[PDB]
């Protein structure tokens, strides 16, 4: 829905999730086009 | 867009009229209609369509003009772009899809200047200026040139055989490079479709085998004839007259008055033929190729003489076998004196005449021509829909190679001829000034459609590449003489990054971009000049 | 677009009028005038029609003002005679 | 440029005069035989009811027969008026009414 | 109008789905017609005949298909038959599960088509090299080793019951047309009744014509044969000849010229000491008298194609011109001519030197089930002709296919990146033949594919499924080996297919012309 | 990129007139409307005979009427119907010329638009030009306020005369005019200067001639006398000088309550006590009138059969069933009062008359009740008669137009002179200031005035004279002299002097007949985009 | 504009809300422009015409980005702030007339 590389986000999202790993979930925008965001800090 | 009312003053029959703004719009809408169908089909990342006959019978293709040919177009200003689409395929061979999408945006933008306030005469003068400057710029950004293997391969991608581009690359190049011919005392052009293309459904796509001779789609007329003749110096009789029994010439009638003449006259209807058959066999002919008929009467003469002899073969084929083996086409043989003689020097020398079995179908191959190289391509693949298109994809790719060989100039394609023209013309806009400025300005940006849709078709974002491409082309106008060292150009779409398309090998022919725009203009010019349409109903 | 089907794009006025489907007999007379201008000049087929449309508009106002058309017609043709005379005197000749 | 609705009739000057006259004269020329001693009677019959009447009274003829022509329907009324205001002179009124318009 | 109206446009993923949907549901109508436990889909044709067989291409051939992606799929089993003969079933099942295992799993994960085509094009170049390295070359003229070939390729359709005879009929048919062959010099005249054990390849030709004259012999020992490309009545003027009679006598002289013209033919025909004369065109009622006195049994109006068949057996050459009938054109070494009678209808035989054409006499249990045997013999004669051209043999029965699976399953992991997903789904596709072969047998596919895939990795190429059992079997010891070109072309076109249909993203309907 | 779409609802049934080619179709529409009427302007006008969908006949000259009947369809024409319909309400006269001017103004605009001019600038040019015409008329108009009583009563006749001479009433327009003035004086409160047309009743009965059309100082009813034996004439008791009327709103019927009721009679003698209440409740009604001293009973609801004969016996002529509006007019003409119940009748609430007579309206038809007076009464019934149903109606329609021009003169006691003169002065005054306007408006002002000239031209046209001639004689004689009251002798006398000729049009009349034209003209010009649904 | 409704009701106007209301807009996306003008008549009275004009021209100048592979989510994430900045421009531009 955000228009990001499905094939480049999912591997970058799994990799960062293998205890600070527990918080990591996908985010929107160009800097986060790199990948994810620490969901514990955005109040999400 | 409310359906307009017929005037209460004017009186026109089986015909109504839409004026000024209503027409201008209807033209642009119908022009976009035609163009937008075939935008999806543009670029290496572009795709193909499936066009149902209505009976279910269909054709799958990319080649724009064939897609446009096929769509039933109803609007005048649609069929105009379709008439141009093919005018492309008869003057360049490729680029048919591009030329249509350019013309559309030229209209579309031109209109949005009139739909503002700017007069059409201003814009049409402002398109004249840009084009005079774009072609002058193209010739100053052309590269005169191994290289043919690219120009082929650039017209491979965007079409089915682009996945096996390298093979169907060296196919195309050698096939053409082996039919060189001079005309009009020095014109060295490579014949517009001399490479006879056949397609048979079998084997693999890679196993499509080029013929080092010529492919005839005919068989040895009689089954008792040899289906092969091999070894050096084989003699071929290229015929044109039929070998059958004649009705009394033309204005000739028969009045038998002496019964004994029944059999006399009837038997002599055999002779004339058997005598012309003999004057062919006895000339030293081993293989006969006749455009018109062979009688069962004249087959039994070839059979027993071991002469592999074909009947009813396309004269289009036979003349290109005449020019290649050494043979001369025999329309009919009558000497200096009235006598009907046939000298042995009439025949063509080759290597082999072998009838080769391809996927449930035999056809005759004239191998190893002596008088001049000859080349033919026999395609192989999945089904008829498969083959059909890769023949059309070849005709497009053999074409771009021809125009390279005909004209000593190539352009760095990949949409960098277009992208460079965007900023050059946009900067040229100030040289004139006034209202004529927005015109060239809209034209300069109306060229964006090629580099734009190429990257749209990749599904991912466009603007990332598109605007960052412009900067690199805006890095050639602020670039100094020595400091060239800044000059580079091109676009890649599989990896999706800006690449040097000369080093990458992306090459479109010179004319393919001149006769591309030249036409595209005289299209939208005519449409923009339209201010009233008057449609009159059938007889 | 022709009754027959052919597409025609033009600026030549006689070519425009001949190919639209004018129905009103008096309106068709206009095509004839535009044809006659082509067969006397080849140019001015547009000029000649507009003039009839503004001359007729003229005639209209005069009929509004109650002038017998016979007088209008003859004095309009008296307007021709004096005008073509002017063009003949005002024109600058050309070395052939 | 059409002005009115459909099934609307516009009879102007030149043609309006025709209706006016033709309508009156028609009505006059219908009762002319009623006038005078050696004058003759009309046989009126309706399509409704299967009824009839054998009459002279010019009013009774005109008041009965249906008509479309407005100019005629004018003289029809002036015939009723005379029958209301005098009782006699129905036919005389209409004929003199028409003959004036005939001479117009 | 803008375009034309009445035009249903299907675009994007929407159009993509329609193609994979149909192509995969095409495989569905033939899935239960694969291998040995396979069935017979009985078909009603349009104008009232009946077809009921297994032969993949003969099932599809009699089905009308509208959705272009399936019209592309069916006309793709045609390419296969027109090249090898057998494997017309397989091609479509693969064509399906290349588009099924490959496409939706990865086209609905945003991967662009044109990358997938390049990925699946490499997976073929790889797949072909695998098949050719897991196959083993065979002796093409070890008459008895070639019967094991044919024995395996018929062991599918209703003909199994009499394989031993069929292979002898197939192998002996191709043996006497071999310099290389064309199996259309092999007339397969089907004669109802008897039983299959009555079928006999005749080193010769069989005709349904009777001797044109009663007195002419129905039995000739060693007949010298003449073949004719021309009618045996007087010809007319091809120049529109017309006769204008003046004198009294004129009539008889002309009306005998035609009587004589035939005698001038017959004198020229009989002048080659013949005993048999066969013509493509019809024979006169006066020609028979001069050929009775010549001692020649005459046959009239016989098929053009039957003449080239006879002239190849008898050795005589066919001539149109009677004038130039030479000494060569006579039938040396045809050992017999008879007109045996097979219950009501007269048939003319031509039996017994160097043959190169042949007639297969078939006998069955109906005119209807005979066709279904001919459909099996055509598929038999094919697998025999393939091998003589391409001497190599694949180890079939799902084994050749599974080989392509783990070889491509290794190559995919060693490739990585994005091109890997489509590549690792042709490897996914290959196992579909074993998968349907376990199914049609009736065993648990997952349980047996497991003990197949892993038991292949370190357990030889020739490890496949036994049809009737539904267990793993080393195909060396069993005897199911399919010719190498079948496995070649099958994988070739089936991918060439999936890579034609993937290029479609748009379906415009109502096109015309 | 082509989808067949639905923007507006039922898009297939919606046609759209666009730009200029629409304006042509709009102006020419008004033009045609104009050609229908232009021939019906002035004393030399001719009448339009329109037929209703049912088949009823109308023969008129009242422009508003003409346009009101015709089944029209073109939206611009439809608008002009309402333009004339507007004038009739605001004034009563002028309905004819209002439309002519409007179309001529729209014509002049069409001529200028084809010269490449913005219509909103033309409309704005017209309105600023119309505001200069009305100002010159207000400056030059003559005034009857500074007049004596003898001359004011004359100028009102002169206007009536002018308004009438145009319509078939012209025969007796000496009589017909002298009706229109007489009616307005009687009924309009001087200091309020306000005239009610709900006070003047129009009555029409067919018979005889239009010469026999009289004004009656009271009311005319379609009712008879309640009992046949009752006399026709009613003469005032000598010493009273009046008749006296029992104006009642209660029935001569035993009183019954409004709310639902019933008796519950058990005793036979109590039903006898009810029986002898019926007759008594009647006698207590007749005595109630006799003792009030009334000579004639006029009652709204109906008399009972028993109550009618006792109304005869005691010499009380009665009027069964009288209209609500009609009772109001009686009580105002007779000076009397309206009486709810019998108990409320007094010798003070009586109606004073000079005569009550049942007239044989027809020779064979029906009788009518005339209640007349010799003194001036606030209500006045205007009885029009003719030789034909169509003449009757048109005569009533002629008085109402004539009556209106006098009502306008009581409101605005100032006059201008017609025969084109008024239109001419304006045309001349706007013309001279056109050159002093300059710029874009220079053509618009020139237009406005030039279009005005169609009124005098089409007068001269209908009357049978040269349009240019009459115009160029008239406009010139209004400059060479200081006079602004020079017109056309439509009738055909020697002079052009509208003053001496008594061709007089009210002031507000002319002014409204311009403002309504220029304003509507602005509305049409403002329109350029038209969207019409289906039928 | 002169609109004749489906029921013979003839109306002439310049009031945008009145034109857009008398026009029967069926298209569900173009019914937004009727509700966009209606709200302007409810809170203000004037602007009715101008609001629609503005509305369309925003959607119109967003087409050139949508023709290129741009998400609509990012386009409107840029308009949402632009309007919130347009209001801030007016607030500082609005003249309190009681003062001057
Ligand atoms: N590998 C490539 N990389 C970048 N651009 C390419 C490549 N191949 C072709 N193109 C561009 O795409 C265009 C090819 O258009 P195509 O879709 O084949 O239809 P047509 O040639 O009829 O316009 C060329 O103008 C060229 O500039
Ligand atoms: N007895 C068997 N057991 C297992 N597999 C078999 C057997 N016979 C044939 N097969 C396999 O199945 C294929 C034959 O099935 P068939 O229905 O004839 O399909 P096709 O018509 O495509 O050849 C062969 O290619 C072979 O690999
Ligand atoms: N006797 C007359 N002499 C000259 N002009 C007259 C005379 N009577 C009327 N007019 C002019 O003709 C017009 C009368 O037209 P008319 O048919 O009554 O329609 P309208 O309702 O517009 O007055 C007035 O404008 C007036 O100026
Ligand atoms: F789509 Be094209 F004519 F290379
Ligand atoms: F439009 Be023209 F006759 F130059
Ligand atoms: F015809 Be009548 F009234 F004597
Ligand atoms: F069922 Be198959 F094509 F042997
Ligand atoms: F014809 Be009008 F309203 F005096
Ligand atoms: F057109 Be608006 F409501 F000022
Ligand atoms: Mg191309
Ligand atoms: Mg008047
Ligand atoms: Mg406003």
């Amino acid at each position: 829905t955000a228009g990001l590389d499905v094939n480049e986000v999912l591997p970058n999202l799994y990799a960062a999730h293998n205890t600070d790993h527990l918080y990591k979930g996908v985010d929107i925008d160009g800097e986060s086009d790199e990948g994810v965001k620490d969901i514990r800090e955005e109040n999400i | 867009q409310l359906f307009n009312n017929s005037r209460s003053d004017t009186l026109f029959l089986g015909g109504e009229k839409i004026s000024g703004d209503d027409i201008r719009n209807q033209n642009v809408l119908a022009t976009m209609a035609v163009a937008n169908v075939v935008k999806s089909s543009l670029g290496p990342v572009g795709l193909d369509k499936m066009l149902v006959d209505d009976i279910g019978d269909f054709t799958v293709t990319n080649d724009g003009a064939t897609i446009l040919s096929l769509l039933d177009v109803q609007h005048p200003a649609g069929k105009i772009l379709v008439e141009l689409a093919q005018q492309q395929d008869r003057e360049i061979g490729d680029g048919t899809t591009s030329v249509v999408i350019i013309a559309s945006e030229l209209l579309k933008r031109a209109n949005e200047l009139v739909k503002n306030k700017i007069h059409p005469t201003t814009i049409i003068t402002g398109f004249r200026v840009a084009l005079r400057e774009a072609i002058r710029f193209i010739n100053e950004v052309l590269s005169t040139s191994e290289t043919l293997i690219n120009i082929a391969k650039t017209s491979m991608s965007s079409k089915i055989i682009g996945a096996d581009s390298d093979f169907f690359s060296n196919m195309v190049v050698d096939a053409l490079l082996a039919v060189k011919t001079q005309n009009s005392k020095g014109e060295i052009k490579y014949p517009v479709k001399a490479v006879n293309v056949l397609k048979a459904h079998g084997k693999s796509a890679t196993e499509s085998l080029l013929v080092p001779g010529y492919a005839l789609n005919c068989t040895v007329a009689s089954q008792a004839m040899p289906k092969r003749i091999a070894g050096g110096n084989v003699k071929i009789a290229c015929l044109d007259l039929n070998l059958q029994k004649a009705r009394m010439a033309m204005g000739v009638q028969i009045n038998i008055d002496d019964p004994e003449q029944l059999e006399q006259i009837r038997k002599r209807e055999a002779g004339i033929v058997l005598e012309r058959v003999k004057k062919i066999i006895d000339a030293g002919a081993q293989v006969v190729l006749t455009t018109k008929g062979i009688d069962d009467l004249c087959l039994k003469e070839f059979v027993e003489a071991k002469i592999m002899g074909v009947r009813r073969c396309k004269k289009e084929d036979l003349r290109r076998i005449a020019r290649a083996t050494g043979a001369t086409l025999v329309s009919s043989m009558s000497n200096l004196e009235g006598e009907e003689t046939f000298e042995s020097s009439y025949l063509g020398l080759c290597d082999e005449v072998v009838q080769a079995k391809f996927s449930d179908d035999e056809c005759i191959l004239i191998k190893g021509t002596s008088k001049h190289s000859s080349s033919s391509i026999i395609l192989r693949g999945a089904n008829d829909y498969s083959l059909d298109e890769m023949e059309r994809s070849l005709h497009d790719s053999l074409s771009v190679v021809k125009r390279t060989l005909e004209s000593g100039n190539v352009v760095p394609g990949g949409g960098c001829v277009e992208a460079a023209l965007n900023i050059y013309l946009d900067n040229f806009a100030t040289t004139v000034g006034s209202r004529e400025q927005l015109a060239i300005a809209e034209f300069a940006a109306a060229l964006l459609i090629i580099p734009k849709t190429l990257a749209v078709n990749a599904a991912k974002d466009s603007s990332e590449l598109v605007a960052k491409l412009r900067s690199y082309h805006a890095a050639s106008q602020m670039a100094k003489p020595e400091d060239r060292s800044y000059r580079n150009y091109g676009l890649d779409l599989i990896r999706g990054k800006i690449v040097d398309e000369i080093h990458a090998g992306v090459l479109e022919p010179t004319i393919s971009k001149v006769k591309s725009l030249k036409s595209a203009l005289e299209a939208c010019v005519a449409i923009l000049r339209i201010d009233t349409m008057i449609t009159v109903d059938p007889e | 677009k022709t009754s027959r089907g052919e597409i025609i794009i033009s600026n030549d006025g006689h070519t425009i009028l001949k190919q639209m489907a004018i129905l009103h007999p008096v309106a068709r007379m206009l095509v004839e005038v535009s044809a006659a201008q082509d067969s006397e000049a080849g140019d001015g087929t547009t000029s000649v029609v507009i003039l009839t449309g503004a001359l007729l508009g003229a005639a209209e106002r005069l009929l509004n003002k109650g002038i017998h058309p016979t007088i209008i017609a003859d004095s309009f043709q008296s307007a021709a005679k004096r005008s073509v005379d002017i063009l003949l005197e005002m024109c600058h000749k050309v070395s052939l | 440029v059409q002005i009115f609705g459909d099934q609307v009739t516009e009879e102007r000057a030149e043609n309006a005069r025709l209706s006016a006259f033709v309508g009156a004269i028609a009505v006059g020329d219908l009762v002319k035989s009623t006038l005078g001693p050696k004058g003759m009677d009309k046989l009126l019959q309706s399509a409704s009811s299967n009824t009839c009447m054998v009459t002279n009274d010019g009013a009774t003829i005109l008041k009965s027969i249906p008509l479309d022509n407005p100019a005629a329907k004018v003289l029809v009324n002036i015939s009723k008026v005379q029958d209301d205001e005098v009782g006699d002179g129905t036919t005389s009124v209409t004929v003199l009414s028409a003959e004036l318009l005939r001479e117009a | 109008v803008f375009m034309n109206a009445s035009q249903e446009r299907t675009t994007g993923r929407q159009a993509q789905i329609s193609n994979i949907t149909a192509a995969k549901a095409v495989a569905d109508v033939i899935r239960t017609c694969l291998g040995p436990k396979a069935m017979l889909k009985m078909l009603l044709d349009p104008m009232g005949g009946l077809v009921l067989t297994n032969d993949g291409h003969a099932i599809l051939r009699e089905i009308d298909v509208a959705h272009p992606a399936a019209k592309s799929m069916l006309e793709l089993s045609r390419t296969q038959d027109e090249e090898v003969g057998d494997g017309t079933t397989t091609v479509i099942i693969l064509a399906g599960e290349i588009l099924a295992q490959c496409a939706p799993y990865l086209i609905e994960k945003n991967i662009h088509p044109v990358i997938i085509i390049q990925a699946l094009k490499k997976a073929l170049t790889d797949a072909l090299e695998v098949i050719k390295q897991v196959s083993k070359p065979v002796d093409v003229e070890n008459d008895a080793a070639m019967k094991k070939l044919i024995q395996a390729s018929i062991g599918t359709k209703y003909v199994i019951h009499w394989s031993e005879k069929m292979c002898e009929l197939a192998l002996d048919a191709v043996k006497t047309v071999r310099e290389i062959d064309i199996k259309r010099y092999v007339r397969v005249e089907k004669i109802p009744g008897g039983d299959v054990l009555d079928s006999r390849v005749l080193k010769g030709v069989l005709l349904n014509k009777d001797v044109v004259h009663p007195k002419m012999s129905r039995h000739i020992e060693n007949p010298r044969v003449v073949l004719l490309d021309c009618p045996l009545e007087y010809k007319k003027g091809e120049s529109q000849t017309n006769i204008e009679i003046e004198k009294e006598e004129d009539w008889n002289r002309i009306l005998q010229i035609e009587e004589e013209q035939v005698q001038l033919m017959c004198e020229q025909i009989l002048a080659v000491r013949p005993t048999l004369v066969i013509t493509e065109k019809g024979v006169s009622d006066l020609a028979q008298h001069y050929l009775l006195k010549g001692g020649c049994s005459v046959l009239r109006r016989v098929k053009k194609s039957d003449n080239n068949r006879i002239a190849r057996v008898t050795g005589a050459t066919i001539v149109n011109r009677v004038e130039d009938l030479k000494e060569s054109d006579v039938g040396t070494n045809c050992g017999l001519f008879k007109v045996e009678m097979i219950g009501d209808e007269y048939f003319s035989f031509l039996d017994n030197g160097s043959g190169k054409a042949c007639t297969i006499m078939l006998r069955g249990g109906s005119k209807d089930i005979l066709n279904e045997i001919d459909r099996n013999l055509q598929d038999a004669m094919a697998v025999a002709r393939n091998v003589m051209l391409s001497p190599s043999l694949s180890p079939g029965g799902g084994a050749t296919e599974m080989a392509v699976s783990v070889k491509l399953a290794e190559k995919a992991k060693q490739l990585e990146g994005i091109q890997q997903w489509p590549y690792q789904a042709v490897a996914d596709a290959m196992e579909c033949i074993p998968r349907t072969l376990i199914q049609n047998a009736g065993g648990d596919p997952i349980r047996l594919l497991s003990q197949l895939r892993a038991k292949h990795a370190q357990g030889n190429f020739t490890t496949g499924i036994d049809g009737d059992k539904g267990k793993i079997v080393d195909m060396v010891s069993y005897g199911i080996w399919e010719p190498e070109v079948i496995k070649q072309q099958s994988v070739k076109t089936a991918i060439e297919s999936a890579c034609l249909l993937l290029r479609v993203d748009d379906i415009v309907s109502g096109v015309r012309k | 990129m082509g989808r067949p779409f639905i923007i507006v609802k039922d898009q297939g049934n919606k046609k759209r007139q666009h730009g200029l080619e629409a304006k042509k179709s709009h102006i020419l529409a008004a033009r045609s409307v104009a050609s229908i009427i232009k021939t019906s302007l002035g004393p030399r006008g001719l009448d339009k005979i329109l037929i209703s969908p049912d088949g009823e006949i109308t023969i008129t000259n009242d422009g508003a009427t003409i346009l009101s009947q015709m089944e029209l369809d073109n939206e611009i024409a439809k608008l002009l119907v309402q333009l004339s319909k507007s004038q009739d309400d605001e004034i009563g006269d002028g309905t004819t010329g209002v439309v002519v001017l409007a179309s001529a103004l729209l014509d002049q605009a069409l001529e200028l638009i084809q010269k490449g001019i913005h219509p909103i600038k033309i409309a704005n040019g017209f309105d600023e030009a119309a505001k200069l015409a009305i100002s010159k008329l207000e400056e030059t108009c003559d005034d009857i306020s500074a007049s004596n009583d003898e001359l004011f009563r004359d100028f009102l006749l002169r206007a009536a005369k002018t308004s009438l001479g145009s319509k078939i009433v012209s025969k007796d327009h000496d009589r017909f005019a002298e009706m229109a003035v007489e009616a307005v004086i009687n009924v309009m409160d001087k200091d309020r200067k306000d005239v009610d047309f709900d006070l003047i009743k129009m009555q029409g009965r067919v018979g005889g001639s239009i010469s026999d059309s009289k004004l009656i100082n009271g009311v005319i009813l379609d009712k008879d006398f309640s009992h046949p034996q009752m006399p026709k004439c009613v003469l005032p008791k000598e010493g009273s000088d009046g008749v006296k009327l029992a104006i009642l709103t209660c029935p001569f019927e035993p009183p019954k309550p409004k709310t639902k009721h019933k008796l519950d009679i058990s005793s036979v003698e109590e039903y006898q006590k009810l029986q002898t209440y019926e007759q008594d409740k009647f006698k207590e009604m007749i005595d109630d009138v006799k003792k009030a001293g009334a000579d004639v009973v006029i009652c709204q609801w109906g008399f009972d059969d028993e109550a009618n004969h006792l109304l005869l016996q005691n010499d009380l002529p009665a009027v069964r069933w009288v209209g609500g509006q009609e009772l109001e007019h009686i009580a105002i003409s007779t000076n009397g009062r309206i009486v709810p119940r019998f108990q409320d009748l007094s010798k003070d609430k009586l109606g004073t008359c000079s005569r009550i007579y049942e007239q044989e309206f027809g020779t064979t038809k029906d009788r009518m009740l005339i209640i007349e007076q010799s003194k001036e009464t606030k209500t006045v019934t205007c009885f029009v008669r003719g030789s034909n149903k169509m003449i009757v109606d048109e005569a009533e329609r002629a008085l109402h137009d004539s009556l209106c021009v006098v009502r306008n003169l009581v409101k605005d006691s100032r006059v201008v002179y017609g025969g084109g003169a008024a239109e001419v002065t304006m045309s001349l005054a706007v013309s001279e200031e056109a050159d002093k306007q300059r710029g874009i408006d220079q053509y618009a002002f020139r237009g406005f005035a030039q279009a005005l000239d169609t009124i005098p031209m089409t007068l001269a046209e209908n009357s049978g004279l040269d349009p240019i001639g009459t115009l160029s004689t008239l406009k010139s004689k209004q400059l060479k002299e200081k006079i602004s009251n020079i017109g056309v002798d439509c009738l055909g006398y020697g002079s052009n002097d509208m003053k001496e000729l008594f061709v007089v049009d009210p002031f507000i009349g002319k002014k409204q007949q311009i403002l309504l034209a220029t304003q509507l003209c602005r509305m049409i010009l403002k329109i350029d985009n038209v969207i019409i649904s289906g039928k | 504009i002169l609109i004749v409704t489906s029921n013979q009701k003839t109306t002439i106007s310049n009031d945008g809300a009145t034109i857009l209301k008398l026009l029967d807009v069926v298209h569900p996306a173009a019914k937004t422009l009727v509700d966009i003008s209606r709200a302007q008549d409810a809170e203000v009275g004037d602007g009715t015409t101008s609001v629609t004009i503005l509305a369309g021209e925003l959607m119109k100048e967003a087409k050139p980005f949508l023709e290129e592979g741009i998400s609509s989510h990012l386009i409107m994430k840029g308009y949402r702030k632009a309007v919130s900045l347009a209001v801030e421009k007016i607030n500082e531009l609005a003249v309190d007339i009681t003062s001057e």
